[PDB]
């Protein structure tokens, strides 16, 4: 069964999702932000000291 | 490498007339990664080495039921659908350079002038380095890269698995004691297993008897924990040692090298406003290419495989077209 | 009652460190610039951005 939720992008805040399949007991499940990353693909120009 | 390893039997499906057996040259796989046509092939069998474990080009090493045994290196032989040509040999490995063919056989003649092959179902049809399909190579001619196994006997990039052998099943060596089961080692060392109680196993050096059993019920082996050998597919996984395994050097590592080769030709070009006509007459497939030399190039591309005019629009920014393995052709409007 | 396990999984082949395609993420290019002036009788090559 998919189960399809929408949380902020904000890391350290515990949500609560509630999945419910038809016939099925319902079940809840806590989130809570993993760590994204964002990795730019970096060209080296020049250094400077 | 060769005193810790030995050659192997192992399961080949086809050992003369489609039928299977326990190979002394089985086909373990068949590597064709180089561009150039070579062909890799990894064999149960060890060449070059003596039973002494000793160098000897002449020479060949193969399992001979129990132990191994030496053969001549003038009888091994490779073949598809007729022979091929042995570039290169050095322990479980051959290089060849083979015909087109749908089978691969790897043999050799034995001490008793007795011949073992082993035939396994390969598709072997090279493709073509560069643009000419040729049959002897040249000493001069364009260089190309292509890849190749290196003839150096030498063993430092390229590596295989290798693991304690197994046990030979020997059931000569059980025989019924009027009602029991006795087991002659005759001066070797058998590992045993039986479908009854009290010491059903053992991995003895002395001779053993199994009472209130029956000679069915029983499997024994020949054995010499004293060797590594390949960790093949073709047979089984020493039960007592869990995924213990060691790893070995190999000989002819595919390497990127030069391989040499051939060229073409000029098509009879007529002249409009904005407009070039080309009359193509090629000899065989020509790949014929055209860009515009502005913001929108356009890029299009057409085999040409006989007589054909082409009309191509020639803009203010220019056109340019390459023609075969010629140099483009630059085009502008006067 | 004798078992045969079969073990199987796929890698690079020896050919990876020869014969490989790279994937790249590409983006803002650096443009450089040089030429050929004939300049006082003889020819001078300039090569900049």
């Amino acid at each position: 069964y998919e189960h399809v939720t929408v949380i902020p992008n904000t890391v350290g805040v515990p949500y609560k999702t509630l999945v419910n399949r038809p016939g099925y007991s319902p079940m809840v499940l806590e989130m809570e932000l993993l760590s994204v990353t964002l990795e730019p693909t970096l060209s080296l120009d020049y250094i400077t000291c | 490498v060769y005193k810790a390893t030995r050659p192997y039997l192992a399961h080949c499906p086809d050992c003369g007339e489609g039928h299977s057996c326990h190979s002394p040259v089985a086909l373990e796989r068949i590597r064709n990664e180089a561009t150039d046509g070579t062909l890799k092939i990894q064999v149960s069998l060890q060449i070059g080495i003596k039973t002494d474990d000793s160098h000897d080009w002449t020479k060949l090493r193969y399992m001979d039921n129990h132990m191994p045994a030496d053969a001549e290196r003038a009888g091994l032989f490779v073949r598809t659908s007729a022979p091929c040509t042995i570039t290169g040999t050095m322990g479980h490995f051959i290089l060849a350079r083979c015909p087109k063919g749908e089978t691969l056989t790897v043999g050799f003649t034995d001490s008793r002038k007795i011949s073992h092959s082993c035939t396994h179902p390969f598709h072997h049809d090279p493709p073509v380095i560069g643009r000419e399909k040729f049959h002897s190579r040249p000493q001069h001619g364009k260089e190309l890269p292509c890849s190749t196994y290196v003839q150096s006997t030498a063993a430092t990039t390229e590596e295989i698995e290798v693991h304690m052998p197994p046990d030979t099943p020997d059931r000569t060596l059980m025989s019924q004691q009027s009602g029991n089961v006795k087991i002659t080692v005759n001066g070797q060392t058998v590992r045993y297993k039986c479908n009854c109680g009290g010491s059903n196993e053992g991995l003895t050096t002395t001779d053993k008897v199994i009472n209130n059993c029956k000679v069915d019920q029983c499997h024994a082996a020949v054995t010499n924990h004293k060797k590594w050998q390949y960790n093949s597919p073709l047979v089984p996984r020493n039960a007592e040692l869990g995924d213990r395994k060691g790893k070995i050097h190999i000989p002819f590592p595919l390497a990127n090298v030069t391989c040499r080769v051939p060229k073409a030709r000029n098509p009879t070009v007529t002249y409009g406003k904005n407009q070039v006509i080309m009359l193509l007459y090629p000899d065989h497939p020509t790949l014929l290419s055209y860009r515009n030399m502005g913001e929108e190039p356009n890029y299009q591309e057409e085999w040409v495989m006989h007589k054909k005019e082409v009309v191509l629009t020639v803009p203010t920014e220019g056109l340019e077209v390459t023609w075969g393995n010629n140099e483009p052709y630059k085009y502008w409007p006067q | 009652e004798n078992t045969q396990l079969s073990e199987a999984h796929v890698e690079k082949s020896e050919s990876c460190k020869t014969e490989f395609a790279s994937a790249y993420r590409a983006h803002t290019a650096s443009a450089s610039a040089k030429l050929r002036v004939l300049y006082q009788g003889n020819n001078i090559t300039v090569t900049a951005y």
